């Protein structure tokens, strides 16, 4: 690979949402496999000059962020810790 | 001399006058930000003894610097993969752009990718990479998304972009027609769809000269890409000077290892060891210490390029000079070497003209406010438009609201107003 | 002049006085053997991380 | 795994105090790391130049950590002020800046405390169950056009309605819901259909 070379994985040609990144553009998954990830599926809208979507019914969707806000308060002694 | 802040002008202030512009411009501007820099991972021990066995034998008695300077490293690399997939990995499905570009004239095959095969990068993608121009211990490792998949997400963006507005990047995509995209960001922008279904071919016509004036300056005019050319330029003088740094004695007889070695005594050869060590450890962790701060830097930058994108790109935002001067109305995505442009769509007025004003329309005794719009005075006559668009309209009930008597309002007239 | 790493040949012409080279940053990149008066190319053998 | 960022925080602080406290058991090139030794074995002299080296050592050290938690605590005010910011403009209000608050048309926002950061519940909604329709740019009814206020038009195959953008919920054509702009020879894809008078 571009990253160098890889012993103990073998290469296949499909394409995954892969989980552990190598580099490159190429990564490995589980034998351990190592291919090129796929960013995704591949999908084409059906676009008309007369043509819309229009969603009838919803979905009320609960999504989680953590965010950290403070850490640790730490003091050092510098002179009782450099001599003691 | 002492500088000139700027033309010196004085508005036309008056108590009863308004101006409202008659007429549009249709601006493309570019901004560059950087998201990433190169990582690189130092080897300590390589780099400050060169595979001697003694230099490290006394290296590692001195301390577990190595571990911190390595982790610290380390992390800085994960820090720029991240950096890089958060601005850029916003979409979960690649989209395209029908083989039929029919956009109501609006011309776009200068930002899409073509089918050249040019490592699959348009115009402004290919122009900016090519306008951009770029071994004892230290080495670059490679980032984990390739220039090709970056421009991959980066035509994904702009294709449900232009094939779906805003609903891709609050949901599943919705095929709009890109006329009726236009309009509802006018409406946004607070200017009715009507000017824009009657003044398409000139507003399409702006756009892609916009876009030709864009290639124009990215072709010609140089200096456009400073901030990433100034990265690539900071991180190339860290790593000079440090390879630099290690030809130096700091006090020693010689800045060679085996030269002191092969001269020396093993107590003051040593001594002049240690004292090599010591210099260039406290070297080693300038660098890193100056690599975490501009990696902090970078941070702040991409997280900024992240907003930018999910809030200029995926929407239309109202925040003011947040993305380009003017009314924002939409924004396209490109790629470039340790970085990202922003082509910023934005609204300007122009042409406009002076008005008379009044608050309100004092009729049959009570006054009359817009709905939402101003009462312009014609020589002839009063009349309602959008404040965003001088477009005039008959004073009618159907347009405005009643609240209450005319002897409150100051600056009330009286006019006539059209019941239907 | 001491060193480590793998000699190769080298397409690059010295000038007769000129006895080695330096790239970027003062590090040997080729040498002119003594003997035979040949410019060899000097790249460091393969290191990284595992 | 839900929480990393918060343990990520926690452990690279760990580590770092280990790894100073760690940094205090070495010689640094003298002859012992521990300064009792040295005064009680060497002549003062040499044992007071072991004991500065020892100095520079653990000061260098101990100044490397200060530098580090020093960008750190940098790092962390970024995260905070950008969790103030999403607390004031999601939980105090309704924000429009997409994605900043969850994927969706953000509603609602909800906080939860954390041992050492803030969670954040945010209720989005998002459409759902599409379906394809037929559309124009305006109706010219009458020789004159028609624009929807704030809606669009859609035809059921045969027959034009307006609705929201947002919503399918078809309503029949009126100048209730519409406003007139002129004729119909300018716009680009208009159609016949007949606007209701109520
Ligand atoms: C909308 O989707 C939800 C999914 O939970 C479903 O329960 C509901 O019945 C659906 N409504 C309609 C009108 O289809
Ligand atoms: C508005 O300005 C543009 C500038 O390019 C011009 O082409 C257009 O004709 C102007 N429109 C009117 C109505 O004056
Ligand atoms: C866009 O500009 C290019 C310039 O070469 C032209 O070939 C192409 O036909 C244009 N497309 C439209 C839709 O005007
Ligand atoms: C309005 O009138 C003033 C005074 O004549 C002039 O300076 C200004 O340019 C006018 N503005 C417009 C928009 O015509
Ligand atoms: C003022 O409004 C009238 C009526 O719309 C129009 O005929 C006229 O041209 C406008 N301008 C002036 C200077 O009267
Ligand atoms: C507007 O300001 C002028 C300035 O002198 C004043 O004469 C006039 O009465 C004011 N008109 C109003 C408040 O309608
Ligand atoms: C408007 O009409 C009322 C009633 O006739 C009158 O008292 C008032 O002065 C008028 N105002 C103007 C500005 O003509
Ligand atoms: C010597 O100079 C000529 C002329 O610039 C050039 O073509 C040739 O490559 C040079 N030789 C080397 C070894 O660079
Ligand atoms: C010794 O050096 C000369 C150059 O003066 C060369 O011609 C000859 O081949 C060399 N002999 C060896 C390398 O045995
Ligand atoms: C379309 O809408 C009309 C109502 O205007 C309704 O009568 C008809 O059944 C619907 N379906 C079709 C296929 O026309
Ligand atoms: C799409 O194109 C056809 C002609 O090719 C045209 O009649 C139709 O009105 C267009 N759609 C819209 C919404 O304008
Ligand atoms: C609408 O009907 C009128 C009837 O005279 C016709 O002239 C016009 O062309 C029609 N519009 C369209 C878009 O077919």
């Amino acid at each position: 690979t571009r990253a160098g070379c890889l012993i103990g994985a073998e290469h296949v040609n499909n394409s995954y949402e892969c989980d552990i990144p190598i580099g490159a553009g190429i990564c490995a998954s589980y034998s351990i496999i190592a291919y090129t990830m796929s960013l995704g599926a591949e999908n084409s809208v059906a676009y008309s000059n007369n043509s819309i979507a229009i969603p009838t019914n919803f979905t009320i969707s609960v999504t989680t962020e953590i965010l950290p806000v403070s850490m640790t308060k730490t003091s050092v002694d510098c002179t009782m810790y450099i001599c003691g | 001399y002492t500088m000139s802040l700027g033309a010196e002008n004085s508005v036309a202030y008056s108590n009863n006058s308004i101006a409202i512009p008659t007429n549009f411009t249709i601006s493309v501007t570019t901004e560059i930000l950087p998201v990433s820099m190169t990582k690189t991972s130092v080897d300590c021990t390589m780099y400050i003894c060169g595979d001697s066995t003694e230099c490290s034998n006394l290296l590692l008695q001195y301390g577990s610097f190595c571990t911190q300077l390595n982790r610290a490293l380390t992390g800085i690399a994960v820090e720029q993969d991240k950096n890089t997939q958060e601005v850029f990995a916003q979409v979960k499905q690649i989209y395209k752009t029908p083989p039929i570009k029919d956009f109501g004239g609006f011309n776009f095959s200068q930002i899409l990718p073509d089918p050249s095969k040019p490592s699959k990068r348009s115009f402004i993608e290919d122009l900016l990479f090519n306008k951009v121009t770029l071994f004892n211990g230290l080495t670059v490792l490679p980032p984990l998304l390739t220039d090709e998949m970056i421009a991959q997400y980066t035509s994904a963006l702009l294709a449900g972009t232009i094939t779906s507005g805003w609903t891709f990047g609050a949901g599943a995509a919705l095929q709009i027609p890109f006329p009726m995209q236009m309009a509802y960001r006018f409406n946004g922008i607070g200017v009715t769809q009507n000017v824009l279904y009657e003044n398409q071919k000139l507003i399409a016509n702006q756009f892609n000269s916009a876009i030709g004036k864009i290639q124009d300056s990215l072709s010609s005019t140089p200096s456009p890409l400073g901030k990433l050319q100034d990265v690539v330029n900071q991180n190339a003088q860290a790593l000079n000077t440090l390879v630099k740094q290690l030809s130096s004695n700091f006090g020693a007889i010689s800045s060679v290892l085996n030269d002191i070695l092969s001269r020396l005594d093993p107590p003051e050869a040593e001594v002049q060891i240690d004292r090599l060590i010591t210099g260039r450890l406290q070297s080693l962790q300038t660098y890193v210490t100056q690599q975490l701060i501009r990696a902090a830097e970078i941070r702040a930058s991409a997280n900024l390029a992240a907003t930018k994108m999910s809030e200029c790109v995926l929407g239309q935002s109202k925040r003011v000079d947040f993305c380009g001067k003017g009314y924002h109305l939409m924004s396209f995505p490109q790629s470039a070497p340790h970085g990202v442009v922003f082509l910023h769509v934005t609204y300007v007025p122009a042409q406009e003209k002076n008005f008379t004003t009044a608050p309100a329309i004092c009729h049959d005794g009570k006054a009359h406010f817009p709905r939402e719009g101003v009462f312009v005075s014609n020589g002839t006559h009063w009349f309602v438009t959008q404040r965003n668009f001088y477009e005039p309209q008959i004073i009618t009930t159907d347009n405005t609201f009643v609240s209450g008597n005319c002897d409150v309002v100051i600056g009330i007239v009286n006019n006539t107003v059209y019941d239907p | 002049l001491t060193g480590t790493g793998v000699l190769t040949e080298s397409n690059k012409k010295f000038l007769p006085f000129q006895q080695f080279g330096r790239d970027i940053a003062d590090t040997t990149d080729a040498v002119r053997d003594p003997q035979t008066l040949e410019i060899l190319d000097i790249t460091p053998c393969s290191f990284g991380g595992v």
